[PDB]
């Protein structure tokens, strides 16, 4: 699990 | 159809099943894919419950700046969480 | 698990069904993503049945010029593939 915002490419 | 075949079905389908509650019915305003994150991907990310989470997820895949989320816009997104995922098995 | 969490283990699973055939266990080689395509995606894409099909479809998924497919790489490949048959569904 982690933070949907983090996600980045 | 192998699993594979199937795996991207699903996401085809996962895809139309929000895309099409509001708004342009072959995009992701940030309520769908808000309730998209929350409702499909509990396992993989932490629930959203800020707006500001929406937005910066939002302001991330919009490429093309119209402020949602086509289908290519969305494989993008897939492709991110499924690399993290993957991670697992690095 | 939803459906989508479910596909995307699937394509953790799939991909790694072949990467761990020879060599590097989490890269796909030529022969791996050749035989990959043509029993995993046979419904989906034209079976590969010449070299020169093959060069042409890792020269177009490798990146970082080592002649190999990453997960990364196969990721962007999934979304090809996806986005192909995505296209056969608007109306
Ligand atoms: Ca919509
Ligand atoms: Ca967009
Ligand atoms: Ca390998
Ligand atoms: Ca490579």
């Amino acid at each position: 699990r982690t933070e949907a915002w983090k996600v980045l490419s | 159809m192998s699993e594979l075949e199937k795996a991207m079905v699903a996401l085809i389908d996962v895809f139309h099943q929000y895309s099409g509650r509001e708004g342009d019915k072959h995009k992701l305003k940030k309520s769908e894919l808000k309730e998209l994150i929350n409702n499909e991907l509990s396992h993989f990310l932490e629930e959203i419950k800020e707006q500001e989470v929406v937005d910066k997820v939002m302001e991330t895949l919009d490429n093309d700046g119209d402020g949602e989320c086509d289908f290519q816009e969305f494989m993008a997104f897939v492709a991110m969480v499924t690399t993290a995922c993957h991670e697992f098995f690095e």
